[PDB]
């Protein structure tokens, strides 16, 4: 569930999105007081979470969010 | 509240500036038709919703990416 890795969480999220587009969703939460960023994607059958913001990964998180938006708008 | 793409950026910027000392900003992306996409921002007290269509997805994308990278900082 909480795959605290990279290049595996994103692929699983893409597979979940391809499983069903109408129910797939992702929620982004940022906490400045603790300096923590968390990513959660819910498929209404499975849910994945990702703590440990790792500020170096801001670009690869925002790019993933925009890439999901592009597929949601295509 | 349903808001256009322009004022949504400054509303999200003000939301980011509001929760600097306490609070979390929630951003949700979901495919809404009735192609269009739905994006909502809510810290717990104020809710802002915006719909983005294929006619302005490119214009909204760069601004959203720059705003998202501008106001997020964690651990080095």
């Amino acid at each position: 569930a909480q795959y605290q890795t990279w290049e595996e969480f994103s692929r699983a999220a893409e597979k979940l999105y391809l499983a069903d587009p109408m129910k797939a969703r992702v929620v982004l939460k940022y906490r400045h007081s603790d300096g923590s960023l968390c990513i959660k994607v819910t498929d209404d059958l499975v849910c994945l979470v990702y703590r440990t913001d790792q500020a170096q990964d801001v670009k690869k998180i925002e790019k993933f969010h925009s890439q999901l938006m592009r597929l949601m708008v295509a | 509240v349903l808001l256009e793409s322009e004022q949504f950026l400054t509303e999200l910027t003000r939301l980011f500036q509001k929760c600097r000392l306490s609070g979390s900003v929630f951003i949700t992306l979901k495919k809404y038709d009735g192609n269009k996409c739905l994006l909502r921002a809510t810290d717990g007290k104020k809710k802002i919703s915006t719909v983005v269509s294929s006619k302005e997805v490119n214009k909204f994308q760069m601004a959203y990416s720059n705003l998202l990278r501008a106001n997020m900082d964690g651990l080095k």
